[PDB]
């Protein structure tokens, strides 16, 4: 937990939180709702529609 | 045919604007394409593809 | 206090006692809340790179 509400910092490069494990899990911007719920996929395509 | 049209047409010049974002730039098709390294799922738009 | 102290006390906990509470003398064991052999996930879970 990079920031367990204590004032640690966890600065790795340029004083910036150290990508923890709990960060990926519940991002967002990661798994949970991006790698487990709504996954891109293949064998698909899209384009403009016409009548 | 050459038949007159029953109805009368509102024909009259105007200028239309050629908008950007054409089609040949917006078509997309996937099928066993590259994938991320960390998650191992399919990449995002663009690339190839 | 400390961790080594707590763990020791837990390990001593009576078996019929470990169940008396919301614990599992098979899956969840208070004496497990403390890390000692911290596991290490395989790179597959991590990333890399090469310029």
């Amino acid at each position: 937990d990079n920031e367990i509400a204590g004032q640690p910092q966890a600065l790795q490069k340029s004083g910036r939180p150290l990508k923890s494990i709990r960060a990926r899990l519940k991002g967002k911007e990661g798994r949970l709702r991006g790698n487990l719920m709504g996954k891109r996929v293949d064998f698909s395509a899209r384009t403009v529609i016409t009548g | 045919t050459g038949r007159k049209l029953v109805a009368q047409v509102f024909l009259g010049p105007t200028y239309y604007q050629r908008l950007k974002h054409l089609v040949d730039d917006k078509i997309h098709a996937r099928a066993r394409g590259p994938v991320q390294i960390l998650t191992r799922q399919p990449v995002e738009g663009r690339s190839r593809d | 206090l400390s961790p080594l102290e707590v763990h020791t006390i837990f390990t001593h906990i009576s078996s019929e006692d470990l169940a008396h509470l919301g614990l599992n003398e098979q899956y969840a064991r208070p004496d497990w809340m403390i890390i000692t052999v911290l596991p290490v996930p395989p790179p597959s879970v991590r990333p890399s790179i090469s310029v």
